[PDB]
């Protein structure tokens, strides 16, 4: 059973990761991402929704799934991993 | 606790 490791560029333009789905989740539960976050999951697996290795912003991810439960990480490594 | 870059 694999996680998924993710990336993001702050407004520095800084990359920062990889960080597990996990903490991820954790983070976006405290409410620390925008929705115009940079972030990045990485093409360690195949996945079903299209989304290795590009960056896109945190809504977008959303606007992809349609659906999330607690956070899209979660969500993402349930439905597309 | 934040994650790094942004707060």
């Amino acid at each position: 059973s694999v996680e998924s490791s993710w990336r993001y560029i702050d407004t520095q333009g800084q990359i920062h990761g990889p960080f597990t789905t996990q903490m991820m989740s954790q983070w976006y539960i405290g409410g620390y991402f925008a929705s115009t976050l940079q972030i990045s999951r990485l093409g360690s697996t195949p996945e079903t929704l299209g989304i290795n290795d590009i960056f896109i912003t945190l809504g977008e991810l959303m606007t992809k799934l349609e659906k999330y439960d607690t956070d899209p990480f979660t969500t993402f490594d349930k439905l597309h991993v | 606790a934040p994650p790094p870059g942004l707060s």
